[PDB]
Order: C-alpha cells, then structure tokens, then sequence
C-alpha cells in the first residue's frame, strides 16, 4: 500500500492530464524566444536568457 | 540464413513493443493464485499485451515455487495483490524501454516456437 | 524590435494564467479523486451489509428431503434417528449443518456443491472414518461394518457412494477474521475494477452467506477451530456470488474461483462453463427460524441514499471539471493566434 | 532571414528521415511477405504430398438427454462443430481398462461428456438466451436437439482451451509422447512411497494430431485439458499403499483397487458409482501412424504461418503512425 | 554425495533470507547510471543483503541494456529512481517469501564461484 | 588579474590567444578560465582544483573547421610551424610546447532535460539527492553546473541549434557534480553520489570508487570574479 | 490452546537440533578445506627498469613506498602501484597509455579495503594535515615529504564491468562488443580496446577482491573503460560519430570524450608501463600462487556460511526459550 500512494502521485504529475501540453507550450515559447535571439542580439540583455 | 532472419524479427518486435503506452490508472484488485494467471487476468482487463521478456521471468516465478510444502498455500496471501501488480506495471516498463534486440535475438536463436511467449492482444482501437 | 518584445510579454502573461488555470483542473481531479474514493467506501459497506443480514436478496421440512433420497448414507442417518461409536463420532450431514435465508441463494448453492457433497457424512476423527466402513482381505466392502450393519438391520441399503471428510485432516482456513462479529465470518478480499469500483452485480462470497448453529462456531475441532473456517472454506472457496450472468462473464478476470449467479449461471473452474437447462438437485438449505432484518433494511436505505448523494457530487464535479478544460482549450488557442501571428 | 533558411533545411532533414524510415517499413513489409510465401508453397507442397495418401460412439449415444450424444448422432449423419473440438471421452486413450475405468469414475459423467470448444466465441454459439432469461430454441445446439429429436434438457458445460490456464512446469526433456515432469512424492525417508505407480496426466496417451500447436500458444491437450481436468494427482497400486501415503498427496489420488481421494479431508467411501463411458484403447496401425506424422506437422506449419501474419499486421500498425507523421509534417512545413 | 551437500547449503541459504525484514520507511532517492549501481547504493545506505536470484537479474538487465543507442543515454532519466528503488524492494519481497532451494541447488550446480552474488552484509 | 595568470603560461596557447586578442581568431570562442565567473573564492579554487590546468586552459570553438584550422599535421606526422596558431603565435609570442585541448560545441552530447522555469541564470533540473529519513544529505549545497554565473550573451544562441554554454560546456565537464561542506559529510554521503563529488573543505572525488587525499592542489589559473 | 503450543514446542526443539548438525557439517567441511591449503602450503614451499622510473619522482607518494617495498600495516593493506601491477608488450603502446592515463593515475595507490585508505591519511579537527598521518611520517622519517598529490583507489568501492569474459581466454579478455559504422562494416583502422591489451599478472587474475574479481574487471576498467585503439590518427578522425567515449591513436591524438580533442606537442609521462617478462620457470609458481589465492576465497566464504547459520541458530534458542515459558503459563492458567 506504501507503493500505491507513490505511483499515484508520479502517475498524475504537476498538473493532471494537462503537463504534457504545458510542456509543448513552454518549449513553444522557448522556441519563439531563440527566433526572437537569432534575429536581434541585444534583447537578451532584456530579457537575461 | 535464419540468424540475419532472426535479428531483424526482433528489431521489429521491440520497436514494436517500445510504443505501446503504460495505462494512466490501475486501480484493480486481482485475486489470484499463480503469478501465470495473473498476467493472463491483467491482460484480459487491460488490453494490452506484455513483452517477451515479462513472460518468461513469470514463468521462472512460477516455476521458482515447486518443491515445498508452502507451495499449496495461496500466493494471494503471501502477497498483496497491489504489491503484486506493481511489480508487473514495473518490471513491464522496464522491459519495454530499456533493452536492446541482440540479446532478444540471441535468446531466440536458442529455442524453436518461441511465440508462446508473444501474445495477440493489439491494443489500438 | 518591438514587436517581438511585446510578443514575448503577451506570451508570459497568457502562459501564467494558463498555468493557474491547469492549477485549478489539477484540484478538480484530486476532489473527484477523493469523492470516488468515498463512494468506493459506500459501495463497500452496502455488499458487507448484504452478507446475511438482509433478508433477501435482489433476485432476476429438511428431514423430508433427506429421506426422499432412499440410498444413500444421510437417509438411513435421519432415518435412525427419526426412529454404538459412529453415533458418537459424527457431527452431522453438511444438508443439516448450514441455514441460508432466501430460497434462491440456497436453491444455486445447493446446485452448485452436487448431490453428493451434500449428503456428505462429516467426521471428527479419522478413527470415526474408518470405523464407518470395514473391509474384507481382498479389499471388498463387508456388509457386517459400522453404517452397513445397522443399515441391513433397520432396512434401508447404501448402494450408492458417500463422501466421508475428516475435520482434522481438512485445511483450515489461516486469514485474519472480521473483528467484533458475532457471527465470525471471514474478511475475504474483494475484487476490483481497473475503474476503482467493485464488479457491478457483486453479492459478496458465499461461505460468508451460511448461518451456523453457534454450538459449531468455535472448538468443533482440537485445535480450536470452528465449523465456517474448515469445512465450508473447503466448500466455498472463495466463491463469488453475482446477481445476473452477464455481470458475471462482465468481471470474469477478477475470479479466482468459481462464481456463482442469481438467475442460473455457475461456473466452477477458470475456462469451464457451465450451460444448457440448469439442474435440479432435492436437498436444499434451511431457512433459519425477523427484527433484524429490519433494523438491517433501515441501514440500507440510510446506505443507498447517502451514496446516491456522494454521486450527485461526483457529477456537479465532473461538470465544473469539464468547464474548467473548456476554458483552457479557448486560452490555449488565444495564446496559440497571439505567438503564431508573429 | 538566413535562421529561417537553417530551420527550413533542418526540417527537410526531417523529412528526409521520415522518407527513409517509412521505406525501411515497406522493405520489411515486403521481407515478411515473401516469408509468408515460402511458409505457404510449403504448406501446398505438404497439402499435395499428404492428399496423395466398444466404441466410444455408441457409449456416448446412450446419454441421450445431453450435447455429446447430439453431436455424436450428427456426425453419423453446421456453424457450431467448426469450433467445438470433441467429447473428452473421444480425444484421449488409456491401454488398460481397469486404469480406464478409474480414470472415468475420477471426474465423472458430466465432465466425460463435456464438449470442449476451441474459443470462448464458440461457447457463445452453443448457448443462446432471450431477454427474459430462459434458454432459445433457436440457440445453437438445441436447434440440432429439436431437429433430430434429441432433448438436451440435461445439464452440460463447455471447456474454452483460451481461458484454461495452463501448466507452467517443464515436459519431460526430449521426449515423444511430451509427458509432464512432476516432482513425484518423498516420505520423511529419501524414498517414494511403495504403491507409487506414477501420476494420471501422465497416463494418458493423447493423439499425436494434438500433441502440439492447438491452442494459439502453441499448447498440446495434456497440458490444458487434461492438466485441468486433474492436477497432480497419484495413482497408487492399493489402497493401504493410499491411506499409508497421506502426508506426501498432492491436490488428490486414486488407487487401481477403487479408493479415490478428491481433496486432503474427503475420503470416499461406499460402493463404487459406475460411469458409462470411458476412455478408448489405442490402436496400432502404421499407415495412420504416417498420415498423423503429416497432420501434425501440418498443424505446426498452420501456426507457424499464423504467427507470421500476426506479424504483418503488427508492422502495418507501425507503418500506419509513420504514414500519419510524415503526413502531418509534410502539412507543418507546407503550411510554413 | 556433492548435491546433498549443495542442497543442505542451498536451504541453509533459504532460511536465513526468508528472515531477514524488509524496511518499514523507505522515502529515498539515490542517482545511478545502471541496475547494479544501484543495488550497490541501497546496500550501503540499507544494512542488508539482497537475494542471490535478485543480484542474477539485477545483472541480466544490464547484459540485456549493453547493445542498443541507449548505452549512452543516462538511466537516471530513462526510469525514475523513486520507481527503481520500489521496483527492486518489491522484487526483493517476491524472492525472499516466495522461492525453493531446488531451484537454488540447480542454479548453483550449473556453474561454480556463485558467492560472487551473495554478499558479506551481515545484519 | 586573470590575464597575468594565464600569460603565466607562457607555452601555453591561452597566452597566444590573449596575446593575439590585445593585438584562426574567427572560429574560437575562448578560454574556460575567461567564461566562468564565481563570486565563492574559496569555491571557485576547489572547482578550478577539480578540473585541472589542462581543461581549464582548454580553448573553446563553435565548429569543427576551426579545430581544422587551429592546428594541421604535414605528411610525416610532426607538427611544424605553418599551422595556424602555432604560426601567428611564434611570429610574437612564445611556441606550443605543451599540450592543449580544444573542445567543439556542436560534437557534445547536450543536456536533454528540464531547465529550471522562471530563472533567470537557466538552472538545470537535476534530481536532488535523499536519504532514507526523506532529507537530503547533511550538507548539501548543489550541483557544481549551478553555480557558475554566466555572461548574459552566451545563455542562448550559441549552438546551431539554439542550445546555450550552460548546458553543452558545462554539462560535460562535471555533470551531476555535487558540492558538501566538509570531507566527512561528504564520506558520510558517498552512497547517495553519482558521478563524483567536490568538498568546499577540500578533498575531491571525480570517480565512484577512486578520490584524493593528501593536500589540496594548488593552480594559478583561477575562475573570474563577478561585479 | 495448549494442542497447538506442544507442536510447536518440539518443532523448535526439532529445528535447534537440525541447527547444531549443520554447524557440525560446515566445521567438518572448513578443516577440510584448511588441511587441503596446508597441503598446498608445504607443495608450494617444496617448489621453492620500472622501479628506477618511480625512483625519478621523489615527491609523489609512489616513491616513497617504492622504498619501503625495497627495504606496518600500510604495507600490507597495499596492493602495490599502478606501473608495477601491469605488462605491456609493446614500448609504443605502453607510451601512449601511460601518456593517457596521466602520473597521477599511473603513481597511484591501491588498497583493500576503506579501511586502508584511512589509514593512509589523517586529518585534525582544524582541517589542517599534519605528519601524525602514518603514510606521512612513514615518508618524512625515512626519506623527504610528499608535496605532490596522490590518489588511493579502492577495490571495493570499484563498480566492475558486468560482460562475459572471452569465453576460456586465459587472460580474462572482456566480451566487448565492436564498433559498427551505420553501413554494418567495421572501422578500418580498429585493432582492438585499450583494456584487453594489458598483459596482466596471472596470480591477480581471480578472487582478489571479497567478491571474487580479477583485476581487469574492476581496476583496468575503471582506469579507461572501453577506450578504441586505432592505428593511426586519420583512421580515429574519419571513425569519430561510431566510437563510444575514448579513442587512442598510435601515431598521436587522444580523444577523451566525444567532442575534446588533443593537438600539440605532448607532455611525457615519463612513468611507463612495464614489459612481460621472458619465458621462465617461475610462472610454475606463480601459477600454484594462484591456485593459493581462490583455495583462500573459498575458506573465507565457508566462514561466512558458519557465521550465517550461528545467527540462525540464536533465533532458534531464544524464541524457544520465550515459548517454553509461555506454555507453562498456559498450563498455568486452567
């Protein structure tokens, strides 16, 4: 029973049946921010990443 | 001949086998009384088939049990049935995601009719 | 420049307040979590509250019907003692031990056991069984013996085989009992779908549904043991009681036993059915000889309405749960037009 | 924008490795079907070659009043029998008549008579059932019953080799007859008991046609039918040998003189129920010794040619999601 | 003869691991890179001795992880250590409660030097 | 200052390339010791003590034609002068007489995992370490990836991919290194390491089963300061 | 119930008895298996430059101890150094592999146990090293301290490769699979892995460590672990997407992980590696030494059964002795 509680908990993750698309949109975002660098430089001074 | 045969049969099974997802909640209690038949209720209820590997290791945890005289008292009691699908759901993804097909083929290549360890059950739809 | 600067704010803004808003569906799912699992609770306590108490379930002179059985070994029992050692020795026959209170649980488990481990003639001893029968030198059956004598002098004939079963020798059952139960029956685990919830026509098992004289509930045998726990373990082991067949083929992985059907149905082993125009056996279970079931059909009713309340939550939580993910799907496109138009 | 160009090449890249793998599906579709092909000009080639070359019915018939007796004035005369395989009292043979005898008073004339079906399907053929929940005339067997004039108004079962779950110990290493090693019984003493005479599964000699590749995991009948018909139990040579042996029985026993022990408290007793039916004595001929060679080893050719198809359909549902993501990457690039 | 004396050695075994407890908390979360690693690991953080079947497919996986693309892949993010760490403690339950010493007695009969999997750990 | 230690170098190629930089030159990003800044000190010469003079006076390329651009080999074997540095530094400077490494962005095995959301210096998602109570070891303080503080330009962007120094470079000079207080916490945990393990006492494990013990090392070439 | 308890009352008393004729067994085999070493023992006695090189480096610890082997305990718990532990056949490969590992790692220590290793050092609760350290005032009342850094590794805390060895290779070669361009061809220039290419000394081969390991399966692993070996430099440059981490070229180019590269002149290790020696008859010995070495292992584990049944045994006694009184108050109480 000690096992079920763990398994639960990794099986539901920080956001139930939604992280998976969160993770798409972060890296979605992550994407934009690396076009938004290789156009412009600078901007990562704004931005600081 | 069959040994080049054989490979590619076994890169074919586990790139096969490597997709087929793990399902989301198992909230069952299975009374069982071998661990054979568990797999074979666990397979009934969740439609999915279990790897090549899984089949063989309950078949020697089957077979593990002969000899004593706590052989005919019910596994159910020595062991929980949660306990004892966890351990499936876990020795089952580690079958799927970590192997490799040299060493399947290589087991292959040491028996005939190695497709009583391979099951049927297509998942989809 | 701009643009892209106010791109990448629009963007963090709408990714926060997507973000909380997957905080909240997040909550729904664990009340709904929570809330199935309290109904999983109710459903529970509703089939432990149908084990012997109600005195009926939902369905889709015992003397007499022993001796209508001419030859066998129970007849001349009842019929001796309707009227020196294996007097003694017997307990008595498995017909006369048991008492069920609705006809047609006992009518399918009376079909269920067969005939003849029915009219079976229980022992305490070994020595009691091989004091019921005597054998010659060649191995042939000796009509001066202990139930043939006394049967040829009374009148009646064993012609036909009988069980014999040793309490002693029988493997009694070894499993943590139900605490403060007066009746001391057994604390069986109960199947489960992959859903959470118990197979959907589940009655409980069926050694749990015998009512014992309480003179056999506890000592019977030299090791302290009762009746329920040896004999009708090595009878109903772990069978299982549904209410229509098709809720029976339904959950037909969750068996481990035979299961057993309130409209007909029995299977006895795994891959082994049982069909056709269903059998008729003569000996049935007594019916125990009524405020208790009432006081136990007030339960229920306080039962079945406080489950059918924690379900009209479960639904209210299922509909805010569903207008939660509807409001995430129309932000995730707003914010999918906002960074795809740059 | 010179980026835009590096992400446009990378995603020809993709795409270019998508086109190579999808045809890597196709190459191997193609291997397995000309795998399948030489799998069936063997089968045709065995098809040719072999197609160049008291009784159990009338105890069965005598049961009037079940499905065996049905079945078995049929053949002597549908969409059922292509899944019902045959009546336990026909599919399996014993050499001596006494051990007969024994073996047929152990389980008992409704399960010597039970109609074994090769797939749960099957056993939804047999059976049918209203809405009410009495049985249909218009059913599978009952309709043969009422069209002879056969009243199957008696009780049957019906054994699924799918759902039997199977023996999982080792057969005898290289053996003809593939006999189970089972770990026979040993006293407090080294030695076996002194009646021992091995166990029943082991005793009785099933069809070589049977011996493999029935069931779809490739298992015989000893190890289904006849293994869950009786686990583990002991034939002794006499009954105080059986009653001396009580600390070392498995799941049951019978001796040859007539004592049957079901389970570890139940000791029969009383005279001896007779059951009608039993098993047969084999016979020996060497010309259907020959023709049953080739039937099992068409019946492993059978499933050796079943397994690859299971196969192909296996790698058309792989070829399916690289046709799908190529499709939906093609549909991303041309629609930036 | 010599299988008498593997099969007293193989139930002399089997005793002394059947009593030997599983521990009642184990909230932990060790890195590792592969199966034998680990067990390394969670002999030194817990006092006691793993079965000899399980030091058998502890190595196994790893034998049978040895071809592939995976190698270089870090194990620590293929599977979770959490999930590992429960899956070698549920199988570590199945092959202390569960075995016989046939099976032992055959295993050890088939080849020699087979302490190379039965460890030192005393308590 | 960090550019009389690495001109202290003299035969080293860092020097050269400084030397070059006051007055080949197009593929090289720079020096190690020139691209970490750590404010701990004390931190700072026990990871330079970790990594050793020859990694950390390695210079780092965006591509693989300029490592076919620093340095070419003749038909017999032998390194001459007419390579591109050993050339452009022995018309000045001093020669090549010891080894140097050269490291290329885009032939690592990158990070493939997390990063740390809404950070700022784009911290790496590693599993912290537990003991069985459920706490971590005593004295924990991190991984050693985490505390260098990078210029802001090479945070994203350098890689043909788009991946960052962080997560090329230093992953794969000490990846799930982790840094203790003192040399008996860190015995006391040594179950719980994976790859290695760096004391701020002293004393540093890089292997599973091998670590130094005697005194601490001591390097010239240090990592930057921040301001 | 008192029918229960009497059981099993004499079921313990059964089992303590079955205990006492196993311990009797396992003493009976254990002398057995001494006399047989002490017969081996009298057999063996019946039968009856690389240390200049440490020599050069006065201020690592490997010279000092070079020393002391030349003329306590940090003797014994020792194995012996890393240069003096293996053979190579080759001048040029041994160069190149002792210019690969480094001095630090070819001047190292190797020990038993963790226990060794703290005996080599010692620290004060100030942090600060003093010469109270054994190894320390082992070197300093002696010959000169040691300034420059050492390295102890350890037999046990050494995680092993886990592969079939060769199958009946005397030398124990490692089953290591081959490197496989994506054409399924070879590499051209691959002549074999670093590991296998040690000659190592056949009394060290089995059993050295309390598992039973040699030591190419945990030290010369774990020193370069399966490292390719080609011939030349364009044949590991032109090979580089199909090696694994590590590759060494004869003519010069060490590629340590998959993306550093080494260019200029090298620094020598001016430690080598050692040669095999010539074809003598003290092999013959050597080979008895080995044959001494597993017949040890296999007295040390037989001890570990007896020390395994003794626990055994106390949980027999005890408990027993508990029940036996818990019976009589049973007795005592109707």
């Amino acid at each position: 029973f000690a096992v079920s509680n763990m398994l639960e908990a990794l099986d539901s993750g920080k956001f139930g049946s939604v992280s998976k698309e969160l993770e798409e949109i972060a890296d979605m975002r992550m994407d934009l921010v690396k076009r938004s660098i290789w156009l412009y430089p600078s901007l990562a001074y704004t931005v600081f990443e | 001949a069959d040994e080049g045969s054989l490979l590619r049969r076994a890169e074919m099974y586990q790139d096969y086998m490597k997709q087929v997802p793990i399902p989301t909640n198992r909230g069952s209690l299975i009374p069982f009384t071998s661990w054979v038949g568990l797999s074979i209720s666990m397979k009934q209820l969740y439609g999915q088939p279990l790897h090549y590997l899984t089949n063989v290791l309950l078949q020697r945890w089957d077979q593990s049990r002969f000899g004593t005289d706590s052989e005919e008292q019910r596994l159910d009691s020595i062991i929980h049935p949660t306990k004892a699908e966890a351990t499936i759901w876990l020795v089952e993804e580690i079958h799927r995601l970590t192997p490799s097909h040299l060493h399947m083929a290589l087991l292959w290549r040491s028996d005939p009719m190695y497709h009583s360890f391979i099951d049927p059950i297509f998942p989809e739809k | 420049i701009a643009h892209a600067e106010f791109a990448m704010f629009n963007s963090k803004r709408l990714e926060s307040d997507l973000e909380a808003m997957g905080n909240k569906i997040k909550q729904h799912e664990d009340n709904l979590k929570f809330l199935k699992s309290q109904k999983n609770k109710m459903d529970e306590a509703i089939v432990d509250l149908q084990v012997h108490m109600s005195k009926l379930n939902s369905s889709p002179d015992i003397n007499a019907q022993i001796l209508r059985h001419e030859n066998s070994a129970a007849g001349v029992l009842s019929l001796v003692e309707t009227l020196l050692m294996l007097t003694k020795g017997v307990v008595g026959v498995v017909a006369k031990l048991g008492k069920v209170n609705d006809e047609n649980l006992s009518q399918i488990l009376s079909n269920y056991l067969g005939t003849r481990s029915m009219l079976a003639v229980v022992c305490r001893n070994y020595e009691s069984v091989t004091a019921l029968e005597a054998y010659d030198n060649h191995g042939n059956i000796d009509i001066n013996a202990g139930l043939h004598c006394l049967g040829s002098s009374i009148g009646r004939e064993i012609g036909d085989s009988f069980d014999a079963i040793c309490l002693e020798n029988l493997r009694p059952y070894v499993g943590q009992h139900i605490a403060d139960d007066l009746q001391r029956r057994l604390d069986l685990l109960k199947p489960k779908l992959p859903n959470g919830e118990c197979p959907p026509g589940f009655l409980g098992f069926a050694v749990n549904m015998i009512q014992i004289d309480p003179a056999y509930l506890l000592c019977v045998t030299s090791y302290g043991y009762g009746l329920r726990e040896t004999l009708f373990y090595n009878l109903f082991s772990r069978l299982q009681v549904y209410k229509t067949r098709a809720d029976m083929i339904s959950a037909l992985p969750c068996i481990s036993d035979g299961a057993v059907s309130l409209d007909g149905g029995i299977i006895r082993k795994t891959g082994i059915f049982n069909l056709g125009n269903r059998d008729e056996v003569n000996v049935r279970f007594a019916k125990p000889t009524m405020d208790n079931y009432s006081e136990a059909e007030k339960k229920m009713k306080e039962l079945k309405w406080k489950k059918e309340k924690t379900l009209e939550d479960i639904k209210r939580e299922q509909v805010l749960r569903e207008h939660a993910v509807f409001n995430f799907g129309k932000k995730k496109e707003e914010f999918v037009r906002c960074l795809a138009q740059s």
